[PDB]
């Protein structure tokens, strides 16, 4: 039934909400090594369970992928005899050759009144939009030969077409393009690719071209797609009405070029319009797609089950960036959680937090100086001494909080008493600040809600002699960090420091009693991916802290900027 | 065969008419004798004010009717009779081949189906409430259901002024809407008292539908009505985290757009509803989609959602509203751009442009399909801003600059992404230019320049102003000493309609003002300042604001300076 969707022909009572938002797949017990490997990959995943009454999906142990000897009536009989058919309400089916010798229906020919199909070649007419999933067609050449991981760059050829048994029209148009341009378009004829008076190896010839052509010879889905992705050349699918595999989640627009079948003589002109940078990007995306989804049957099975699980639990679906980022750009990505360009008004203010151990004579000065500024809402003071008590009745709203333990990281806890967004963390030692400076700092924070706005300026440099980072403060020519003393920042940064801090950085800063500002700067510069705004054995410890923070992150999130904000 | 209900672009569409790189839409003239609704007037004005509008029928490859098709219920007062004859009698109908039909309501009382009435044929319909089982995957466009008072231009700027953590409020799931005693589609609303709770899941219902509801009422309605009048609906949506948007008579409802304005994450209950612009917008980032069959355990599922997920959903809801749903002009332009992104499937927008700032309506893929050619997607990729800039000088003197300057272009009357626009009467040192470019590298989306001017709202004349001396703040930086992205040149030349630029040319100025308007509209962020002839500026600003519908300029009192 082509009209079936996930809201009508699917059953959601069977599997509902669970703490671990993963669907549970049950496999029936009964041939191709392909299907055997698919089932083994499913079994050794997080989705395999027993107690059929508890699982949601069902994957029959019947050979479906190859339609040449499918015995469609026998497959229908097996599906009926599955003893758990239930009109195929939740069953998942896998296929990669949806074609028949009389006619290519571009879909499985079994009845499958409501069964879910994960096919290789789907047309835009035989593909259920939110129900079915388009899976890649597997070529054994992907694992048979391990091509070198050649980097992106210039190549000898520009356009290539290595296919066998094409229709005469396509080949004639390709030969016309080759005689028209020459030395860039190479049409190969019949694991060996044979040109005129020259021989190439099929897996390795694709490495010499920056574009590889995939055409519709039969079934609308060709195994050459996986080889093209593996070799790194950008696939040019000229198979109109073809839905690219995993197009639901993957962005095929950044990895392949699709040209309609009518404009085949225009292929060269279309491909000349693409700049080289997008060529490199598409090559990297193709390599990543092969190594993550096309490489093995296990990747295909995992991606299919994960797409289905995202469909059944939309609130848990993984991110788009996780779907289509190579690990290089995934590590280089930012994904700022505070990305809305909204400017909060002056109605709210900042909940100032003052961290003190001793020096309760500058702290009174600090409170007096901070309280004079406008827009201040709450002056929280955190008391870390287990021994000394704060002066009671000797101290606009003010709250004094006592810490269970004396840890330096108690100035960054998310307190429910904070009803604003800006948080001004200020220490007692800083006294040369006026009200107008704090007010202008808050005004600057209004336009930059997702980054530090701190008055002190400290940077870092690279030392050639020791091959380690160093902490530099004596001279000011550029700024990479602003100390948490008198630093405006979002309360979400406090939440991140308290909970989402990788490694043992919180434990380390608690133990060493120092280097909280550097850790805060590191975390903020990593999460937001933006620099900081400055408003106009001590050193060894700071340098060791910087080196440790760089080691735990694997790189240096800090960025050098030479600009400061001052009143107009 | 494939020319019936199962129409797609490669079967029921004439690519040869669009094969010319000139995608234009043609509006039928009015018959001057048929009643027309205000919403359809807004749709037609949005199409006609767009750059896609052309008067010559031959050049256009997209057609939109002049007859009101938005209201297709015979019980409604905007229904147009004998529309089948009036659509078959058209000379350019051509079986509705390249015709785009807008629709908002359909169906009769006994069963609200997709009764558009007249034979659509091969035309594509931008219907509001589309069931997924009756939606063409790459042919139809699902549009939001907007009111007759929905703004034509501009917008309400959303509601979420503060991004608060934890991203929670006084209640969690809220719904104040009518429950229908008889009819179709009231099951989910009637079954809400099962999950109604205290001040965590407050679900209000009203049985006062029509005039004969008294006969069909039950014992439950008596208590509901008194408690219904306790909370205000607009207030309730603002004290709520998740806004329930169930199915009423039809799949779509006005409550979806109200959930997005209120910044509450909508929890749709309508089964099989093709969400507005689903084919280009990822709806798992701005909303929570939950089946109405598992209605009882919905609140537990909502509680299971992590706080970071809630923060991301709320912000994405805000962005999506302010990008693609704020005004009917935005909806029409979104539908037209979705249409345009299917003719040439190599010059179209990827899924990252639609679902990230600034949105697809300001990102034109005809400039380039490479995300690195735009100033918005450097952080998302692993790229850095370009290190070289092209200096463009418009001459109607010194020009001493070598560092960071790949080339100098002098215009008498571009390879790098960054563009330095300079006026020959302005003298700038090379160190200043280098500092400006270094500042721009941190903020590639904005405009970084030395001159700055601001605006004001004069209540006496109800008119926008322009000041240029000793301002305490600023919202515009002149292009005469500014650094920006060449895509802004492309956007100015190919996005704004010819009228604004024509007035700019005829007034001999006001191009920098319009440039600042455009950049502030696309970025929604103020520019950065680094360190008789006066009368027409106000008219320029008023005309530009009238075209936009609001004032995109945002004040700023910061000033980046070297250390
Ligand atoms: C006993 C019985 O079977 N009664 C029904 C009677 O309730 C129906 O009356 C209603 O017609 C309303 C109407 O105004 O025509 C109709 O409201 C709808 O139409 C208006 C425009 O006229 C739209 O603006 C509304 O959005 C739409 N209301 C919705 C979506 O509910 C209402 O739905 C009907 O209840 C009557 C048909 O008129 O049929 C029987 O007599
Ligand atoms: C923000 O912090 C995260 C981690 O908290 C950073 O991700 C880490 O990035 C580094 C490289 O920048 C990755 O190192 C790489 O590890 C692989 C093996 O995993 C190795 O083969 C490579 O040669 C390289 O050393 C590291 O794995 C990665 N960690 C995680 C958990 O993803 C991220 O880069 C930081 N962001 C910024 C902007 O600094
Ligand atoms: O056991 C301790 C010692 C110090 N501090 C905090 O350390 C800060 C003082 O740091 P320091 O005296 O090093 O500042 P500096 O002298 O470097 O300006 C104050 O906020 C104290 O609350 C703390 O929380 N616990
Ligand atoms: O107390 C209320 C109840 C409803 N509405 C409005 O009524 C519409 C949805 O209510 P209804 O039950 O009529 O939805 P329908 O099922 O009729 O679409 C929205 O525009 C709401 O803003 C409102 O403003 N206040
Ligand atoms: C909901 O928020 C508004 C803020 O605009 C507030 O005025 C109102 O009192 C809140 N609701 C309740 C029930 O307090």
């Amino acid at each position: 039934d082509l009209s079936c969707r996930m809201h009508t022909c699917f059953d959601v009572y069977r599997c509902g909400f669970n703490p671990k938002n993963k669907i549970k797949v049950y496999i029936y017990a009964l041939i191709s090594r392909e299907y055997n490997e698919l089932l083994m990959a499913i079994s050794d995943s997080d989705y395999y369970t027993d107690d059929i009454n508890r699982a949601c999906l069902f994957v029959p142990s019947i050979d479906v992928l190859n339609q040449n000897t499918l015995r469609i009536k026998e497959t229908a009989q097996a599906m009926a005899q599955l003893s758990r058919w239930d009109r195929g309400t939740n069953h998942l089916l896998f296929n990669m050759l949806p074609g028949g010798p009389p006619d290519y229906n571009t879909a499985l020919d079994v009845p499958r009144d409501r069964a879910l199909l994960a096919g290789g070649g789907f047309s835009t007419w035989t593909y259920r939009q939110g129900y079915d999933v388009s899976i890649p067609v597997y070529s054994p050449l992907s694992a048979e030969v391990d091509l070198p991981e050649k980097g992106p760059g210039p190549r000898q050829y520009f356009l290539l077409s290595s296919q066998v048994g094409l229709h005469p029209e396509y080949r004639e148009d390709l030969e016309a393009l080759q005689v028209k341009h020459g030395e860039s378009v190479l049409v190969l004829d019949k694991r060996k690719r044979c040109h005129k008076h020259q021989v190439f190896d099929y897996p390795q010839v694709l490495q010499e071209a920056t574009f590889c052509v995939v055409l519709r010879g039969a079934r609308l889905g060709q195994a050459v797609l996986s080889d093209v992705l593996q070799a790194g050349c950008v696939p040019v699918v000229i198979a109109d009405s073809y839905i690219l595999p995993f197009s639901e989640v993957l962005d095929w627009k950044r990895a392949s070029v699709v040209v309609p079948e009518e404009k085949m003589s225009d292929v060269y002109s279309i491909l000349q319009s693409i700049p080289q940078r997008q060529i490199e990007e598409m090559q990297r995306q193709a390599r990543w797609f092969w190594e993550a989804y096309f490489q093995s049957i296990k990747a295909i099975a995992l991606a299919t089950l994960q797409i289905i699980n995202d469909r059944i639990y939309p609130y848990a679906a993984i991110s788009y960036e996780e779907w289509n980022d190579p690990p290089a750009v995934k590590w280089g990505s930012v994904s700022n959680p505070l990305f809305l360009p909204l400017i909060p008004p002056q109605s709210q203010g900042f909940t100032a937090i003052v961290l003190t151990y001793d020096r309760v004579e500058s702290l009174f000065r600090v409170i007096t100086e901070v309280s004079k500024v406008p827009s201040l809402s709450k002056l929280l003071v955190v008391w870390n001494n287990q021994n000394k008590n704060p002066p009671e009745d000797s101290l606009v709203p003010l709250k004094v909080v006592r810490t269970a333990e004396n840890k330096l990281s108690n100035r960054f806890f998310p307190y429910d008493e904070i009803e604003t967004e800006a948080v001004l963390a200020i220490d007692d030692d800083i006294i040369m600040l006026t009200s107008d400076e704090l007010q202008f700092g808050y005004e600057v924070w209004r336009e930059f809600p997702d980054r530090l706005v701190g008055y002190p300026g400290r940077l870092h440099l690279w030392d050639h002699e020791m091959n380690k980072w160093k902490y530099e403060s004596e001279w000011t020519n550029e700024v990479s960090m602003v100390l948490t003393g008198a630093a405006f920042y979002h309360k979400y940064f406090n939440y991140l420091y308290t909970y989402k801090m990788p490694g043992d950085i919180k434990n380390w800063v608690d133990a060493h009693m120092n280097c909280e500002d550097i850790a805060m700067n590191f975390l903020v510069a990593n999460v937001t991916g933006k620099a900081v705004i400055k408003v106009t054995t001590h050193m060894v410890e700071r340098s060791e802290c910087i080196n440790k923070f760089a080691s735990v992150f694997g790189t240096m999130p800090l960025k050098v900027v030479e600009h400061r904000a001052d009143p107009v | 065969i494939y020319k019936g209900k199962k129409c797609r672009m490669e079967s029921c569409f004439d690519f040869t008419l669009c094969k010319k790189n000139g995608f234009k839409v043609y509006v039928y003239p009015q018959q001057k004798g048929e009643k027309i609704a205000e919403s359809y007037q807004n749709i037609l004005a949005a199409i006609e004010g767009s750059r896609f509008y052309t008067s010559d029928p031959s050049q256009a490859c997209l057609f939109v009717l002049s007859l009101d098709t938005l209201d297709r219920d015979q019980l409604s007062p905007q229904y147009v009779h004998n529309l089948r004859s009036k659509v078959q009698s058209l000379h350019l109908w051509n079986n509705g081949r390249n015709h785009l039909i807008f629709n908002l309501y359909s169906g009769t009382w006994p069963d609200y189906t997709e009764d558009v009435g007249f034979d659509i044929g091969q035309a594509m319909l931008a219907k509001a409430s589309i069931s997924t089982e009756n939606f063409r995957p790459n042919f139809d466009v699902s549009i939001p259901l907007f009111s007759k008072d929905h703004p034509r231009t501009g917008g309400e700027r959303g509601f979420l002024k503060f991004n608060t953590i934890p991203p929670l409020r006084k209640y969690m799931l809220v719904f104040k809407g009518k429950r229908y005693l008889t009819g179709i589609g009231s099951d989910t609303r009637n079954a809400l008292y099962h999950v109604h709770n205290g001040e965590d899941v407050v679900l209000l219902t009203t049985c006062k539908h029509g005039k004969d509801w008294q006969k069909h009422k039950d014992s439950r309605c008596d208590r509901d009505n008194t408690e219904y009048e306790k909370y205000d609906y607009r207030e309730m949506l603002h004290n709520a985290t998740f806004c329930l948007v169930p199915r009423g008579r039809r799949l779509g409802s006005f409550r979806f757009l109200e959930a997005l304005q209120a910044a509450c994450v909508p929890v749709m209950l309508s089964n099989g509803w093709e969400l507005p612009f689903s084919e280009v917008i990822n709806w798992n980032q701005a909303a929570v989609i939950g089946d109405e069959r598992l209605l009882l355990q919905i609140p537990s599922t909502i509680r299971s959602i992590h706080q970071d997920k809630i923060l991301a959903l709320r912000q994405q809801t805000q962005f999506l509203w302010e990008a693609y749903f704020s005004s009917v002009e935005k909806i029409v332009l979104t539908t037209l751009e979705i249409i345009q992104d299917r003719i040439f499937k190599h010059i179209s927008r990827n899924s990252l442009i639609w679902n990230k700032h600034p949105g697809g309506l300001f990102v034109l893929p005809q400039y380039s399909s490479y995300l690195g050619d735009f100033p918005y997607y450097y952080a998302n990729l692993g790229l850095k801003p370009p290190s070289k800039f092209t200096a463009v000088i418009h001459a109607v003197v010194a020009a001493a600059k070598s560092q960071y300057c790949a080339q100098i272009i002098v215009l008498w009357n571009i390879i790098t992404d960054a563009v330095l626009s300079l006026d020959e009467d302005t003298v700038l040192s090379t160190t200043e230019v280098d500092f400006a470019f270094t500042v721009w590298q941190s903020f590639p989306e904005r405009i970084v320049g030395y001159p700055a001017r601001s605006h004001f709202w004069d209540n006496s004349k109800e008119r926008w102003g322009y000041t240029s001396k000793w301002t305490n703040d600023y919202s515009m930086v002149l292009t005469g000493a500014a650094i920006y992205h060449k895509y802004y040149h492309y956007l100015y030349s190919h996005y704004l309609p010819a009228s604004l630029k024509n007035m700019v040319d005829q007034l001999a100025n006001c191009e920098d003002i319009l440039m600042n308007f455009l950049v502030s509209a696309v970025t929604k962020l103020p520019p950065i300042k680094v360190t008789d002839h006066f009368a027409q500026r106000q008219s320029c600003m008023n005309t530009f604001a009238s075209w936009f519908g609001y004032m995109p300029l945002i004040h700023s009192q910061m000033r980046l300076d070297p250390v």
